[PDB]
């Protein structure tokens, strides 16, 4: 029920075409898909440029983690990438990934917080590290 | 013929035009499919196993979509105010064990230490490093929760030293004590650990380790691959891990390389058969040519994606039959030779043209008609294989008469002795025995007739798991242990099934892709309010709770709406059942807000599901559960008639609705039953098809009919008898198999089929004499071809799947089979009872 240290879920490559599928390219300000991503000024969450599709999954997994924790609430601790820090690919290039923790970045915490991140409809989801989790989306 | 004659003669002309533009529109449509489209890929086998199109297709897509189109998004939503504004478990890897001398229970010492050692073996290795997780943030590899540490650890020495001779005992007195001092679980994990097989004599060990489940770990799969780790006492006899789906791949992977091999053995044996291996390079690249040709029809042309591997198969398939027309060719061109060139060549051909032509035919008209199924991956393999085989046809009539052509224009002994010798001993062995073969056939053949039919039918499985190695692997090992234990149950998940009307039931999702469905849409004779309506919602809900599996909280909604109701004020106080509809949905969203926010707040989903049409409110459809008297199982008819007889009743109250509420449906996760009643259905189907398609081919041909008649008994029983030589095997139930029967046709046609032309062909009259002709100038090139077919299928064998050493099996035991059948048993039919100067002829 909580989620463990290197689960993927599904138990595939994240690119599997339904779980979050292969990257689509970066986003640049000078790119026009830049265009289309989104930021999360959502108050209840802590940065903010993310994914339409990670809009969706990020908006859903908010409340259902404060009815999760009480004083703790929807901390992100990395949204979106231009800087060059994630690899030579991430979704992070294209505000669909995001690595992810509480505000109050407690590790053995996360196992369930993933839980409830597919609670929310996510697409893909790992307690990849104790610093953090991953959690994903596929293609819009 | 004449233009027909002139095309014979630009065959005797102008060779290399064609070779080389053929080659050209090959390699064109080959990099075309190869670029343009990309290399299918599987991460799993467990696709398009569906059966769309069908009404529980409708049922089951509707449901599943609309599922995931529930709250997530639209304004289908659970709350119509949230419109408004360190222990293990099962995800840790483990290993099943035993102790394979004196084969007692593990209970004792001496494989206590046994283990020790295994243990120190175990997590020796680097690569487990990699992945140990020292936990505890002090890079300490995180301790095995394990038995001798269970017992160093309420011992305070350390595991190995625990000295059995009495902790052995006093723990299983705690054990025996035990049944629910506590100390802290360890009693009850591990009760997790083993099975109900002790309450003495575990018959197993087992390990866990503080690790990940994942396919991450596939190198220290290999790592253990190599290690044993069952020095003396003991057996690692069943491990459980996530890495399967990819081994898969990897094999087939090994395999393909391992087939080009059986390719070879048949390219040698024929450049032998010529001596003349330009040829066999020839028929070779001709192969891999029309299998990228086809391809091309696949990806690019019709513009295919999802390219199941089992397709595959056609390979294995295709080499036993492309090399058939070749010693059926080179036999006339020696005869003809032994009594300018481009007449000798049209007639030659003349002769072939039937023989090649048909059975081609039959062949690809059965793997085609696979079509008609109600499957996904069937239709990719019959389309594909269609399409390949029509192509090798082409390829030879066209591409190969050239082979001839300059094979010449470039211009042991033992051998020849051995193949007189051998039709001559053979036609003796029937010219002095004639009725031996008959009866002891006719025997068989009923014999596997009551085989298959009366007695040991060919019953279903119901542990589906869709095996896939050898029976015997550690990952089947693990396969039959699970219910054998405790964390393993669903007291069990009795059958709840759900019943519902508001939405439409259909699936337009693309049949070919398993990841296309489509849409839902909405059934609105629905009206949500009406009264009479209303009405018999209740009566309806009075009504099964008049069952017996009627089997017994937002159930049955309209309760905790009347109680809000007649739940009096400080508008929805103080009220009955029949009333408005607006003042209805008006009142009804808050007091659902209300069981919502209650501490019942029971996880559900039976009852409402609405939309923003206060906000204006509504719901779009609803729902309602129930338990039934049963529970889960893998059986056919006991589920099977429980959804007959319930869904019976449906009807029986459905149109006693006002139509109104003739707008639902009925579930249960029949899928798997699903299957094993189509299944079936569309095979004989199928089997069927192909069976009238040969059919009308035996009577296009050779017209007289005493000839078909006895070829379909031949080949008939040859069914039978292979059937129930799987059954000597003793298989279950899948697809793949009615696959192969579907085949079984198209396959063993032709050597009759060759036969009775000849014959027909030959210009005697007589049984024996007729016959010894057809004899002398049909027999062996059959035999090379069956021969082909043997070695590609029996070279499957000795490898790691069910498909592909099934599939050798499939091969060789019906062609050499159908082979022997038509091979003596019509030979003796004939040698007595042919037709005779003009008789039965049409
Ligand atoms: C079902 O039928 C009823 C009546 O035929 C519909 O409702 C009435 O119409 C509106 C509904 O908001 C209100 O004026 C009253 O509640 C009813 N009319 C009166 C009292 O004159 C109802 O909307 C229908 N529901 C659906 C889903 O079609
Ligand atoms: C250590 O020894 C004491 C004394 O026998 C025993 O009570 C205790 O259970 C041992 N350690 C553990 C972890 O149980």
């Amino acid at each position: 029920y909580p989620l463990v240290l290197k689960q993927t879920i599904p138990n595939l490559s994240e690119y599997t075409n339904s779980a979050s599928g292969p990257l689509e390219g970066v986003i640049r300000r000078d790119s026009p898909k830049f265009k289309d991503l989104v930021p999360n000024y959502n108050r209840d969450i802590l940065f903010r440029l993310m994914s339409k599709r990670c809009k969706e999954k990020l908006n859903v997994l908010a409340y259902s983690v404060m009815n999760e924790w009480p004083g703790i609430r929807l901390l992100v601790t990395e949204s979106w990438d231009e800087d060059y820090h994630h690899g030579q690919e991430s979704l992070h290039y294209e505000g669909r990934a995001v690595t992810i923790a509480t505000s109050d970045r407690d590790q053995s915490k996360y196992g369930m917080l993933a839980r409830l991140a597919v609670e929310a409809g996510f697409d893909w989801v790992s307690y990849v590290s104790r610093r953090h989790i991953y959690c994903s989306v596929k293609s819009d | 013929s004449e233009r027909m004659n002139w095309y014979y003669h630009v065959l005797a002309r102008r060779p290399y035009l064609v070779v080389v533009s053929i080659a050209v529109y090959c390699v064109a449509c080959i990099i075309v499919a190869l670029v343009l489209n990309k290399l299918p890929d599987f991460s799993d086998p467990t696709l398009g196993f569906e059966t769309r199109g069908t009404k529980i297709g409708e049922r089951l897509t509707a449901w599943y979509n609309l599922l995931q189109e529930t709250d997530h998004h639209g304004a289908l939503f659970s709350n119509p105010s949230d419109l408004w504004e360190s222990s293990p478990r099962k995800e840790y890897s483990h290993f099943v064990v035993q102790r394979i001398n004196a084969t007692d229970s593990l209970f004792d010492l001496n494989g206590l230490l046994a283990m020790c050692q295994l243990q120190d073996q175990i997590t020796e290795v680097p690569s487990y490093r990699a992945f140990c997780e020292p936990e505890m943030l002090t890079t300490e590899c995180c301790r095995p929760w394990s038995l001798p540490n269970y017992a160093a650890m309420l011992a305070n020495k350390s595991s190995c030293f625990d000295l059995t001779t009495e902790d052995v005992t006093s723990l299983h007195t705690l054990l025996l004590g035990c049944y629910e001092k506590r100390l802290n679980i360890v009693f009850n994990v591990l009760n997790f650990l083993t099975d109900f097989s002790f309450i003495v004599y575990l018959k197993y060990a087992m390990i866990f380790i503080p690790v990940a489940q994942s396919n991450r770990l596939l190198p220290l799969f290999h790592e253990w691959e190599d290690v044993e780790l069952i020095n003396e006492l003991v057996e690692v006899v069943a491990m459980d891990l996530g890495l399967e789906n990819e081994l898969f791949n990897e094999l087939l992977l090994t395999d393909v390389w391992l087939v080009s091999l059986g390719g070879t053995f048949v390219m040698a044996s024929v450049w032998l058969y010529t001596g003349s291996a330009f040829i066999t390079l020839m028929s070779c690249v001709a192969i891999c040519f029309s299998l990228g040709l086809a391809y091309f029809f696949y990806a690019i042309v019709l513009e295919f994606e999802f390219f199941p591997y089992m397709n595959l198969l056609a390979v294995v398939v295709i080499i036993g039959i492309g090399a058939d027309d070749v010693f059926l060719f080179l036999k006339i061109w020696h005869c003809v030779l032994t009594e300018s060139l481009e007449n000798i060549m049209a007639l030659t051909m003349r002769h072939a043209a039937a023989s090649m032509f048909v059975t081609s035919l039959t062949t690809a008209g059965a793997f085609y008609a696979s079509y008609s199924s109600s499957i996904t991956a069937i239709k990719c393999f019959g389309i594909f294989a269609g399409t390949v085989v029509v192509t090798n046809y082409l390829l030879m009539i066209t591409w190969l008469p050239a082979s001839v052509s300059i094979m010449e224009r470039l211009f042991k002994k033992s051998i020849n002795r051995f193949c007189q010798m051998f039709e001559e001993c053979i036609t003796k062995s029937i010219m002095n025995y004639a009725y031996l073969w008959l009866l002891i056939f006719g025997a068989l053949g009923a014999s596997s007739a009551v085989i298959v039919f009366w007695y040991p039918g060919l019953q279903l499985p119901e542990k589906s798991h869709f095996q896939l190695f050898v029976s015997k692997h550690p990952f089947e090992v693990y396969s039959s242990l699970k219910q054998q234990f405790w964390f393993e149950k669903p007291y069990n998940f009795k059958m709840h099934m759900h019943f519902v009307w508001g939405v439409q039931a259909v699936d337009d999702g693309d049949y070919t892709n398993p990841n296309s469905y489509g849409h839902l849409h909405y059934d609105n004779n629905f009206n949500v309010s009406s009264r009479p309506a209303q009405l018999w919602i209740l009566d309806f809900c009075q009504s099964v709770r008049q069952q017996p599996f009627y089997k017994e909280l937002p159930n049955c909604f309209i309760e905790n709406l009347i109680d809000y109701m007649k739940r009096r004020c400080i508008p929805c106080c103080d009220a009955q059942f029949p009333f408005e509809p607006h003042i209805f949905e008006y009142c009804l969203p808050q007091s659902i807000s209300n069981m919502y926010d209650t501490t019942f707040f029971r996880p559900g989903v039976a009852g409402p599901k609405f939309a923003e049409a206060f906000t204006p409110l509504l719901v779009k459809a609803l729902v309602i559960e129930f338990e039934s008297n049963v529970a889960y199982s893998t059986i056919y008819a006991n589920i099977r008639q429980f959804y007959e007889s319930v869904e019976h009743w449906f009807q029986m109250q459905l149109k006693t609705a006002p139509p109104e509420l003739q707008g639902g449906w009925f579930t249960s996760d029949l899928k798997f039953y699903n299957v094993q009643d189509t299944l079936s259905h569309d095979t004989f189907v199928a089997i069927c098809l192909a069976m009238a398609a040969s059919l009308a081919v035996l009577l296009c041909f050779t017209v007289n009919i005493l000839i078909s008649i006895y070829a379909v008994l031949t080949v008939s029983l040859s069914i039978f008898n292979t059937v129930a030589v799987l059954i000597l095997l003793g298989w279950q139930l899948n697809i793949l198999e009615s696959i192969a029967v579907s085949t079984a046709i198209g396959l063993a046609v032709d050597f009759s089929l060759h036969y009775g032309i000849h014959y027909r062909m030959s210009p005697v009259k007589e049984r024996l004499a007729a016959t010894q002709f057809v004899l002398s100038r049909i027999i062996g090139p059959t035999v090379m071809a069956a021969t082909t077919t043997g070695l590609a299928g029996g070279i499957m064998m000795a490898s790691n799947i069910l498909p592909y050493i099934q599939i050798g099996v499939f091969l060789v035991v019906v062609m050499i089979v159908s082979w022997f059948y038509a091979t003596f048993f019509l030979m003796s039919l004939l040698r007595v009872a042919g037709p005779q100067h003009g008789f039965l002829e049409l």
